[PDB]
C-alpha cells in the first residue's frame, strides 16, 4: 500500500531557508520520480521541481536558484531545501509520484496530503478550543447542530475531528482569517436530536504548527 | 517558459448539465515521440489534487465516462456531462512535453441547483472562554442556495457590524451547498451587561428574516 507524506516547520521568517522531506512507502525512488508541486495562497498550482529516479533533477525556472530537490533512496526520503525565503512562497507543499512510463511521466499518480509552510514575522500562537454548545432556552427538532469555535492560532492550519471520525454526518467547516495577527476557524457538526445530548459527542483539534491537539466534549450550558 | 491559459476562469453550470474547458498553450505540446502530454488534474475544496485525464484523452482510473479530455496543440478542452455535487472543485491543465512542465490557473466549477433555506443556530459563549476575559456569541447558518445571504447581530435593539467576522464555505459536493459562520465577540464585561443576544438573518428563500436570538436568563 503506497504511501507520501511531508512533514515541515508551519512558519519560517522572511528572508531565511526552508527545506521539506517526502516520507514514502509502497515503492521506490530508485525505480520512480517524484515532483515538487506547491500552492501560493488563494492561488493555483505551481509545479516547484522533479528528481526522476537517477538522481537527476530539473527545476522550475522563476527559483530553481532557491530550490534544490534531494533525496535518500535508501531512506526512501525526499528533501527539499529552499534558499532565501519570501513572504508570497507561502503555499502548500506536495510530494506528488510520477505514473508514466520511462522519462516522461503520464501524469503525477499518487500525491502526499500536503505540508504546509506560512512565511511572516509572527511566531506559533497555539490555538484555543471553546465548544459551540446551545443554550437552554431555544430547542431542537430531528435533528441537533453543534460545534467548536477554536480560536487564537498562528500560524495555519488546523484539523477537526468529530467523535472520533465516526462522525462524519453533516460536518461543516469554515475557513479561518485572521484577528489581532491570529487565526481563527469554527468547525459544525450536525446530529440528530436522539442522539445529543443523548450521547457524548466530542471536538478534537489538530495543529502540527505546535503540534498540540484538543478534544473538547460536548454539554449544554 | 511553456504558456497555457484556461478559461473561463470560472464556469457556472448546473447538475445534469454538461461542462467544456479548453486549454490554451503558448507553443506546442505535442512530443518529438509525437505524444502529447497534456493532463487535467482536480483538486476538490480540502482535498488533494487528483489526476482525472493522463495523455489529452487517456482517463485515469476511478474517473467516470462523464470525463472528456480533447484537443490538438494550442486547443485542448475538457467536457463533463452528467454534472454532480462531486464535479466540484477547481481542474487544473498540466503540460509535461516540454521543460519547465506547466499549469493553468485552473477553472472553478460551479453548478446551480434548487434554492435551499438556511439553518440558523446561536450558541452563548463558553463558560470557561468567559473566564478567559473574553465573551464569544458564534451563529452558524447552513446549507442554503444561493450563497448571497444578510446577517446582522442586535444587542438590545441595534445592530453591530464593528469588527464583525463572517467565514462562507465553498459550495459542498454533496449537496452543493455554501454555508457560513459569524462571530460576534467582545469583552466579558460588555456580555456581563447584556441579556439577550439575537442572530438575524435574512435570505433570498424566506421574505421574512431568519432569527436565532437568546436571552441570559
Amino acid at each position: 500500500q503506497v504511501q507520501l507524506k511531508e512533514s515541515g516547520p508551519g512558519l519560517v521568517a522572511p528572508s531565511q531557508s526552508l527545506s521539506i522531506t517526502c516520507t514514502v512507502s509502497g515503492f521506490s525512488l530508485t525505480n520512480y520520480g517524484v515532483d515538487w508541486v506547491r500552492q501560493p495562497p488563494g492561488k493555483g498550482l505551481e509545479w516547484v521541481g522533479v528528481i526522476w529516479s537517477g538522481g537527476s533533477t530539473n527545476y522550475n525556472s522563476a527559483l530553481m536558484s532557491r530550490l534544490s530537490i534531494s533525496k535518500d533512496n535508501s531512506k526512501s526520503q525526499v528533501f527539499l531545501k529552499m534558499n532565501s525565503l519570501q513572504t508570497d512562497d507561502t503555499a502548500v507543499y506536495y510530494c506528488a509520484k510520477h505514473w508514466g512510463g520511462y522519462y516522461i511521466p503520464y501524469g503525477m499518480d499518487h500525491w502526499g496530503q500536503g505540508t504546509t509552510v506560512t512565511v511572516s514575522s509572527a511566531k506559533t500562537t497555539p490555538p484555543s478550543v471553546y465548544p459551540l454548545a446551545p443554550g437552554c432556552g431555544d430547542t431542537t427538532g430531528s435533528s441537533v447542530t453543534l460545534g467548536c469555535l477554536v480560536k487564537g492560532y498562528f500560524p495555519e492550519p488546523v484539523t477537526v475531528t468529530w467523535n472520533s471520525g465516526s462522525l462524519s454526518s453533516s460536518v461543516h467547516t469554515f475557513p479561518a482569517l485572521l484577528q489581532s495577527g491570529l487565526y481563527t476557524m469554527s468547525s459544525s457538526v450536525t446530529v440528530p436530536s436522539s442522539t445529543w445530548p443523548s450521547q457524548t459527542v466530542t471536538c478534537s483539534v489538530a495543529h502540527p504548527a505546535s503540534s498540540t491537539t484538543v478534544d473538547k466534549k460536548l454539554e449544554p450550558r | 517558459e511553456l504558456v497555457m491559459t484556461q478559461t473561463p476562469l470560472s464556469l457556472p453550470v448546473s447538475l445534469g448539465d454538461q461542462a467544456s474547458i479548453s486549454c490554451r498553450s503558448s507553443q506546442s505540446i505535442v512530443h518529438s515521440n509525437g505524444n502529447t502530454y497534456l493532463e487535467w488534474y482536480l483538486q476538490k475544496p480540502g482535498q488533494s489534487p487528483k489526476l482525472l485525464i493522463y495523455k489529452v484523452s487517456n482517463r485515469f482510473s476511478g474517473v467516470p465516462d462523464r470525463f472528456s479530455g480533447s484537443g490538438s496543440g494550442t486547443d485542448f478542452t475538457l467536457k463533463i456531462n452528467r454534472v454532480e455535487a462531486e464535479d466540484l472543485g477547481v481542474y487544473y491543465c498540466f503540460q509535461g512535453s516540454h521543460l519547465p512542465p506547466t499549469f493553468g490557473g485552473g477553472t472553478k466549477l460551479e453548478i446551480k441547483r434548487a434554492d435551499a433555506a438556511p439553518t440558523v443556530s446561536i450558541f452563548p459563549p463558553s463558560s470557561e472562554q468567559l473566564t478567559s476575559g473574553g465573551a464569544s456569541v458564534v451563529c452558524f447558518l447552513n446549507n442554503f442556495y444561493p450563497k448571497d445571504i444578510n446577517v446582522k447581530w442586535k444587542i438590545d435593539g441595534s445592530e453591530r457590524q464593528n469588527g464583525v467576522l463572517n467565514s462562507w464555505t465553498d459550495q459542498d459536493s454533496k449537496d452543493s451547498t455554501y454555508s457560513m459562520s459569524s462571530t460576534l465577540t467582545l469583552t466579558k464585561d460588555e456580555y456581563e451587561r447584556h441579556n439577550s443576544y439575537t442572530c438575524e438573518a435574512t435570505h433570498k428563500t424566506s421574505t421574512s428574516p431568519i432569527v436565532k436570538s437568546f436571552n441570559r436568563n
